[PDB]
């Protein structure tokens, strides 16, 4: 189907403990493929997926140089932000950035993204038009004026429509065995009494990729959204994900409940029930 | 300004006593990023646990997966112990198959 | 491939 490439940068200051740490990671969909960590014994952009390993020395040297340059830029931005928010040099603060492109099945740009935060709050975001900005507060408006004066939006647009999509398409081809394979969930329902008159039914999905999934409980055909406990989708460590949804039901009414599973790997949504 | 971690402890594959597996502690939804995570075997810290590269969700909150190889048995108890600035004392979440 | 654009705040 459709695919995304996303990079994530985190810059974290630590006054008294050296210069800020800069970590960058890159993803295609839910597959991490590169990392850079300024705290590594020898910082470089490094592979994290087998299909990226075939890129040559020019690629790795180029990415490493760019990540060092970026780390310098974000260390400076942390100083700047201290001035913009009238903050002391004694605290630790974090800048985060995420950016990338989304393409459809035909490889065409669906949309581009570039968003930044300061201390976990929205700071400034490129709008979907890739030509204007949304600044979250008066500090970010200072940044917005600088970026407008420097035509930063034009440069990002050129990236997001050009190299971003081109490289994503390349990665999708080089990693097609995995990036273009959906693994459907393996599903089952467990039942555990909590008392003489209620039981938990828990609908499990395991071993699926990509992470996006919907698990819902229905009682007599009606969604039990308010009454369902849903855990966050979690990584298994072998590329796949896991998730469960639970509902507490009156004893003797278990058969009135059905779990419904939607996942890209499934030709049609699954309905399952507790099978005693 | 600060967000406390959600914690899940679980195995990579459904557990079977005597069969090699991976024990995972997934911490997510937290901010700032500094966090201390240990995996415990019978209350004791397991050595040389690995963890994923720091990343974050669309809401800016961070997530990390800590993991180690293990062979579960009927007797051994496993847990994850997490500390974060938002926590007064370390939080311990027991592995429940 | 990462973007190369200067983003001074």
């Amino acid at each position: 189907g459709s695919h995304s490439m996303r990079y994530f940068y985190t810059a974290m200051s630590r006054p008294g403990r050296g210069e800020p740490r800069f970590i960058a990671v890159g993803y295609v969909d839910d597959t991490q493929f590169v990392r850079f960590d300024s705290d590594a014994a020898s910082p470089r952009m490094a592979p994290r997926a087998p299909w990226i390993e075939q890129e040559g020395p020019e690629y790795w040297d180029g990415e490493t140089r760019n990540m060092k340059a970026s780390a310098q830029t974000y260390r400076e931005n942390l100083r700047i932000a201290l001035r913009y928010y009238n903050q002391s040099e004694a605290g630790s603060h974090i800048i985060q950035v995420m950016y990338g492109c989304d393409v459809g099945p035909d490889g065409r740009l669906l949309r581009g993204h570039d968003q930044s935060a300061y201390d976990g709050k929205d700071y400034i975001a490129l709008n979907e038009d890739l030509s204007s900005w949304t600044a979250a507060d008066t500090a970010a408006q200072i940044t917005q004026r600088k970026w407008e004066a420097a035509r930063v939006a034009e440069q990002l647009r050129a990236y997001l429509e050009g190299l971003c999509v081109e490289w994503l398409r390349r990665y999708l081809e080089n990693g097609k065995e995995t990036l273009q394979r959906a693994d459907p969930p393996k599903t089952h329902v467990t039942h555990h009494p909590i008392s003489d008159h209620e039981a938990t039914l828990r609908c499990w999905a395991l071993g699926f990729y990509p992470a996006e999934i919907t698990l819902t409980w229905q009682r007599d055909g009606e969604d039990q959204t308010q009454d369902t406990e849903l855990v966050e989708t979690r990584p298994a460590g072998d590329r796949t994900f896991q998730k469960w949804a639970a509902v507490v039901v009156p004893s003797g009414e278990e058969q009135r409940y059905t779990c419904h599973v939607q996942h890209e790997g499934l030709p049609k949504p699954l309905t399952l029930r507790w099978e005693p | 300004i600060q967000r406390t971690p959600k914690i899940q402890v679980y195995s990579r594959h459904p557990a079977e006593n005597g069969k090699s597996n991976f024990l995972n502690c997934y911490v997510s939804g937290f901010h700032p990023s500094d966090i201390e995570v240990d995996l415990l075997k019978n209350g004791e810290r397991i050595e040389k646990v690995e963890h994923s590269d720091l990343s974050f969700s669309k809401d800016w909150s961070f997530y990390l997966l800590y993991y180690t190889e293990f062979t579960p048995t009927e007797k051994d108890e496993y847990a994850c112990r997490v500390n974060h600035v938002t926590l007064s004392q370390p939080k311990i979440v027991k592995w429940d198959r | 491939l990462t973007v190369q654009v200067a983003r001074v705040w």
